[PDB]
């Protein structure tokens, strides 16, 4: 049962290249829950981090990480603590949520993510945001605006070249524009944790931002492919991947941060960015506040 | 969230919580318990999880009464000693991580819990 020992499943190119209508998502184990030893979001975030351990993430000193939707109705932030456990000790974590919470982040901002002003560019964006109104399924499942408009503008303006994102989507919480922006990364996928395999949740991953269109993606068709994949792929609830945590921490890659004019970006630079070997952004002092 | 309300009605939140739990009050729940390779050093407070086989590791802010209750921290510098860090709790005390932290002090010389690891 090899896949049970993996942290989850990543959308394969087999389904990326399909051309299908958007259908209802029908999971055989829908809403089935696996017991924890420990909040469920501990297992969920750890498995996301384990999969990102296999991606070409840029990991610099003073790494800039912003974590949206970090709070829970319990006033705590299990995912932010997992990020603290995963990331380098000198990484800067900023988290945010609509509702009050306390966390192990360096900076915690309350309110709509739209109020979060990122003055500089960041290296990694994690979003677990989900709007409760999405559960009011009436009629056609269309592309959603909501917080995705903010996130898309963030990717276009406040994400370092070489930076990455992991953005939670579901069958009904998704964005045409966000899928299309994945084509501006060196690589992309949707990752579904084994801890939450019974949900249509997935983390849309963009790995190494290039600022230019590498893959032309029809976002509406690609979400239809994501649902087609989920409808076609048995996924058993499992946290076996968390049984051995000896290599859980993010590798301390020491990725360099360089300032370059866009006219200076040549094939060597794009190659380094695409391998997780370089970031291009400011090296100012990071300033992230509420507006 | 009852005890969380209670420590807003007192001048000594530490004593208020401890008297409450010591008289049968339900300990604060939802402390953020990590999954760790129990191969750590075992010190009290650490930047990364350091649980031994006899310990559990918690996210620091979640076991801090002053963090959880959104009240002023007593540290003269105003910085919380747990927030942004990890706190190791003896495995037999996971019933009340917050009470254990309010009831004990790390060794000022070896930073292990006095009585639970500190051998000085
Ligand atoms: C996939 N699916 C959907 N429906 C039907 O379509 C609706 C919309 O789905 P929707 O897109 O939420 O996705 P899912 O319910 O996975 O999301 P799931 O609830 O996992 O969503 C997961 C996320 O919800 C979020 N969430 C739960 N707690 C909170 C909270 O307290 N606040 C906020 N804002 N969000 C929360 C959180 O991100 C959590 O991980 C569903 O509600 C069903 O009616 C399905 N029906 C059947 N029979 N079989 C299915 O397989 C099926
Ligand atoms: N527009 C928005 N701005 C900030 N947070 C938002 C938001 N829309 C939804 N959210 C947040 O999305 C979150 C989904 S549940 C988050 C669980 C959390 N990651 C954990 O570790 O437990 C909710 O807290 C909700 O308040
Ligand atoms: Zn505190
Ligand atoms: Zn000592």
């Amino acid at each position: 049962a090899s896949a049970d020992w993996k942290p989850g499943h990543a959308m394969p190119s087999l389904f990326k290249v399909q051309n299908v209508n958007l259908e209802r998502c029908e999971l055989a184990n829908y809403k089935q829950s696996i017991p924890m030893p420990v909040h469920m979001n501990i297992a969920k975030y750890m498995q996301l981090c384990q999969y990102l351990n296999t991606c070409t993430l840029a990991v610099p000193a003073n790494m800039r990480v912003i974590h949206f939707g970090a709070g829970s109705d319990k006033g705590i932030a299990p995912g932010t603590s997992v990020l603290r456990q995963w990331l380098p000790t000198d990484a800067i974590i900023i988290d945010n949520d609509l509702n009050e919470f306390v966390s192990d982040a360096d900076i915690t901002l309350f309110g709509d993510c739209v109020t979060v002003r990122v003055g500089q560019q960041v290296d990694l964006v994690i979003s677990d945001m989900y709007d409760p109104t999405t559960k009011n399924v009436t009629g056609s499942n269309e592309s959603k605006a909501l917080f995705f408009t903010y996130l898309c503008n963030l990717i276009n303006n406040n994400l370092a070249l070489g930076g990455s994102v992991a953005i939670k989507i579901t069958e009904h919480s998704w964005s045409v524009e966000l899928y299309e922006l994945m084509g501006k990364f060196a690589w992309w996928t949707v990752f579904c944790t084994n801890a939450n395999a019974s949900s249509s949740e997935g983390f849309l991953l963009g790995i190494n931002y290039l600022g230019t269109i590498k893959e032309n993606i029809d976002g509406g068709a690609m979400h239809a492919n994501y649902i087609f994949w989920r409808n076609s792929t048995p996924m058993n609830l499992s946290t076996y991947s968390l049984f051995d945590l000896s290599k859980f921490q993010l590798k301390l890659k020491g990725t360099p941060v360089l300032q370059l004019k866009e006219s200076q970006i040549n094939e060597l630079v794009i190659s380094l960015l695409s391998q997780g070997k370089l970031l291009i952004r400011d090296n100012d002092t990071l300033s992230v506040s509420t507006d | 969230s009852s005890v969380l309300s209670l420590v807003n009605f007192t001048v000594d939140p530490q004593k208020a919580y401890l008297d409450f739990v010591n008289a049968g009050g339900a300990p604060l729940t939802n402390c953020v318990k990590m999954l760790t390779p129990k191969t750590g050093t075992g010190i009290a407070i650490s930047v990364k999880p350091e649980s031994t086989a006899d310990q559990e590791t918690y996210g620091g802010a979640s076991v801090c009464l002053y963090c959880r209750a959104h009240i002023e921290h007593p540290d003269v510098s105003g910085v919380c000693k747990y927030k942004g860090k990890f706190v190791q709790i003896p495995a037999q005390c996971v019933r009340d991580p917050v009470g254990f932290c309010l009831s004990n002090t790390p060794c000022n010389v070896c930073q292990y819990w006095i009585g639970y690891g500190c051998n000085c």
